[PDB]
């Protein structure tokens, strides 16, 4: 089984523009949205059909009420941050929590907060402590770290509850999450002359492409495209290296994807 | 710092009647709950309020409804009282809901009895009995006893008053009342209580003892058609003086 | 806050051969904060039927979005993506370099 | 099917140790709470366990094994003020509390100088009842309910005269029956053999 992760994201905005919501929260299983809530709908709803089809209205009803409580908790917490920063205008506050089931069976877990898109507090569930980036964060840490019970709760949740949910969702969504769609990899030349290694049509989006020269990993000489959504459930990417006019070389594209390795030599 | 203030502490209702239970908390909490305690079962949630601006049902919402009036108050409403709603009701609050470790803070409880007829409501007869002389000689201590008999429903508070001030040192009142006829589903109750004082204290003749039962029963608005007196909320008492 | 400006990438769902229906994708990512405006252009005019994904969250706390429209490329037609943000002094336009 | 199961009632002795079990079968687990509820009063929070192990809070410790679905509350050096119900509650995968039925803890007082006796109390001019008091016996005695329908007998009750650091057990019998006497009031109970019955006048 490949690596899988579950994540929940919260975003709050102190002075949102007309329409723009002040609170949003989205869940992901790997790269798929599975849940959404926001301060305008005020309803939690699946963004995945295999979610909607496997959880009864009682679940959405229950989590709708919780998110209405969390929205308010966020409103309050962001009010507090902005006043201890002495900041005017609109500012943002964010949370992320979740876990990974790695391929070998071991697990990871993580929880952190952001202010204005930079790290604010990061949890370490092994020392049972918070890391603070500035003195506004330091004051939240002394407060949060005094409820030894509440940190014990986070460690239990990240390690047992998160992993349990993720196992449950992997089964609901397995036809999506556990399929393999191998990539279609070609090569071509572009004006200096460049070798572009293009792949497309593949799922999951975890793929490694690299150019090798004469059996050595040309690196710092490689130029990596990003992995991009195609719009239909699959992804494309590329990597380019720059050809030498003065000496021939044996260039070859290497692609790894879901336990399969691919090599295209350039004649 | 009042904590969780809910009212009334006692109530007698007739089948089909209406009633609202008040609940307030001065602790700036966000979540508030309405629970129902019954013999032999764990607590059962009726309605809850995760934050000001939202309520939702619990395990047992039928026959009830609620209003989160503001951040402080959360009212529970019966609208056609029914016998099965006879129960003790506890309002509660926490700082947030959906946190993990947050404890609940409870109100004092509200005790409701729902009856088909009111022709079974009765105030308690209260009598005071004085120490055995045999006891004083043998142990150098004097035990007065108070009996409150034939009341229904079981809505009573028994206190002892010594020289005009309430006392608790030396008292033992029954934790549960006694059904005067166990076989009957509506039997009336007896309750006993005990004050033990030193022989010396009992033998001063200006020392004055009074046993007091506060009964919560009917009110002005309830209809009464029986021949006996209307069993209104009332205080029944009995007394004794020391004997040299 | 530190405001991050969006990376703008214009591409087709499949390799586009002239005359063959396809999908034109503008993927906008890495920006912060989350207010954003995106338009697909045909020869400089805004396309009406343009579908888009929900706002998305990255681990590094920035946001991504995918704007797409079905289309059929031709030799003559030129397609662009027009993005606007608070870090952008005026609109930014990115042509779809088929090559 | 979520359930919490705790024992209905327990009896220990004053000054001893008691250990109250709570086993749970839940849909997920976010914490197990212990609450204390004195009779007639409101439950109050005692302890919280979410990881494994034991935590100490004064005279009370509380234990948790997540693997076994099991927690106990351990009360050391028992005191009469510890008589109450103990309620265990578990947060499930959806953060909603599931409540056990509660354990009634009964504390037998340590009676140092037993002096069991039954006394006739003085009649009241305002009542037709005669009233007997069984009193000053050891905690090992149990008091039985009346067998005659017009005799009423209360269960036992512990009084504390704090001025003299003295504690006594007692139970009351009464009736308006002509044939009623103290010498025969508690005849359906196994009372100590040395029980004082003062001459009746
Ligand atoms: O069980 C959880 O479900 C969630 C959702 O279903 C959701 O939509 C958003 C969230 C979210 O933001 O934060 C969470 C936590 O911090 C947590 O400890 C547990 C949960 C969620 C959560
Ligand atoms: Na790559
Ligand atoms: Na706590
Ligand atoms: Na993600």
């Amino acid at each position: 089984m490949r690596t899988h992760s579950l994540r929940y994201f919260r975003l709050g905005v102190s002075d949102p523009i007309h329409g723009v919501p002040e609170f949003i929260s989205v869940g992901y299983v790997d790269s798929h949205p599975i849940t959404t809530y926001d301060s305008v709908t005020r309803q939690k709803e699946p963004r995945a059909p295999w979610m909607a089809e496997n959880l009864a209205p009682d679940h959405w009803e229950r989590y709708t009420q919780l998110l209405r409580g969390w929205q308010q908790m966020f409103k309050v917490e962001l009010k507090r941050l902005q006043r201890h920063y002495n900041h005017s205008g609109s500012h943002t506050y964010q949370r992320m929590i979740g876990c990974e089931l790695l391929e070998d069976g071991s697990t990871t877990g993580f929880l952190q907060y952001a202010y204005d898109g930079q790290d604010f507090l990061i949890f370490n569930k092994d020392t049972l402590s918070w890391l603070a980036v500035d003195n506004v964060a330091h004051t939240i840490k002394q407060a949060w770290e005094a409820n030894q019970h509440e940190l014990l709760y986070q460690k239990n949740w990240l390690e047992e509850e998160c992993i349990a949910w993720l196992k449950r969702f992997l089964e609901y969504g397995k036809d999506t999450l556990q399929r393999t769609e191998p990539p279609l990899v070609r090569v071509n030349r572009k004006e200096v002359t460049a070798l572009f290694c293009k792949a497309h049509g593949f799922y999951p989006p975890e793929i490694y492409m690299t150019w090798m020269k004469n059996g050595e990993e040309i690196v710092q000489e490689i130029d990596y495209g990003d992995i991009l959504p195609s719009g239909d459930g699959t992804y494309q990417a590329w990597a380019s290296i720059e050809l030498d006019p003065q000496s021939s070389n044996l260039y070859s594209c290497h692609v790894e994807h879901s336990g399969v390795h691919m090599v295209l030599q350039v004649p | 710092n009042a904590g969780v203030t809910q009212t009334p502490k006692f109530q007698v209702l007739k089948t089909g009647q209406s009633m609202t239970l008040q609940c307030a908390q001065d602790m700036n909490h966000n979540s508030m709950y309405w629970y129902r305690q019954d013999p032999g079962m764990g607590l059962r949630l009726i309605y809850y309020s995760a934050s000001e601006g939202t309520t939702d049902k619990g395990e047992v919402p039928n026959g009830y409804n609620v209003s989160r009036l503001n951040k402080r108050e959360f009212s529970l409403r019966l609208e056609s009282a029914a016998p099965s709603q006879t129960s003790v009701y506890f309002c509660a609050s926490s700082v947030w809901t959906g946190e993990g470790s947050g404890e609940l803070f409870f109100g004092e409880g509200s005790r409701l009895t729902v009856l088909e007829d009111l022709k079974n409501v009765f105030p308690p007869e209260v009598a005071v009995f004085e120490p055995s002389e045999a006891e004083i000689s043998h142990t150098q201590k004097a035990t007065l006893v108070c009996l409150a008999t034939g009341f229904y429903p079981d809505h009573v508070e028994l206190s002892w008053w010594v020289n005009g001030k309430e006392v608790h040192s030396g008292v033992c009142t029954d934790p549960q009342p006694l059904k005067e006829q166990p076989a009957l589903n509506d039997s009336r109750y007896a309750l006993s209580s005990r004050l033990r004082v030193s022989a010396t204290f009992w033998q001063n003749p200006r020392n004055h003892f009074r046993c007091q039962v506060q009964f919560y029963g009917l009110s002005e608005n309830d209809e009464w058609t029986q021949d006996r007196a209307k069993p209104v909320t009332q205080i029944v008492s009995a007394e004794a003086w020391g004997r040299a | 806050m530190i405001q991050r400006t969006p990376k703008i990438q214009v591409y087709s769902r499949h390799p586009a051969e002239n005359g063959k229906s396809n999908f034109l994708n503008c993927y906008v990512s890495g920006f912060h904060p989350s207010d954003i405006e995106v338009d697909l252009l045909k020869n400089g005019e805004r396309i009406e039927k343009v579908e888009h994904s929900d706002l998305s969250f990255s681990k590094d706390w920035s946001f991504y979005l995918l704007y797409y429209t079905e289309f059929t490329p031709t030799e003559k037609d030129e397609y662009a993506c027009r993005v606007n943000h608070v870090t952008l002094s005026q609109p930014k336009i990115v042509k779809w370099d088929r090559d | 099917g979520q359930n919490i199961d705790q024992p209905t009632e327990m009896t220990a002795t004053e000054g001893a140790i008691v250990q109250i079990n709570c086993t749970y079968q839940t849909s997920g687990f976010n914490g197990l709470f212990w609450y204390q509820q004195h009779a007639g009063e409101a439950p109050t929070f005692l302890s919280y366990n979410v990881l494994d192990g034991l935590e100490e809070k004064g005279r009370f410790s509380s234990f948790l094994s997540r693997s076994k679905g099991y927690s106990y509350l351990l009360l050391k050096e028992l005191q009469m003020k510890d008589s109450a119900s103990y309620l265990c509650a578990v947060k499930d995968s959806n953060y909603q509390l599931i409540w056990g039925a509660g354990t009634k803890l009964i504390i037998k007082p340590d009676i140092q100088n037993p002096d069991p006796a039954v006394y006739q109390l003085r009649d009241s001019k305002s009542s037709d009842k005669s009233v007997c008091l069984f009193t000053d016996f050891d905690s090992q005695t149990n008091v039985s309910q009346s067998k005659d329908s017009d005799v009423y007998i209360t269960d036992k009750c512990v009084l504390d005269m704090r001025s003299m650091d003295f504690k006594s057990n007692s139970a009351v019998a009464w009736s308006n029956k002509s044939d009623f006497a103290c010498a025969n009031a508690f005849n359906n109970s196994i009372i100590p053999e040395d029980t004082f019955f003062p001459s009746p006048e």
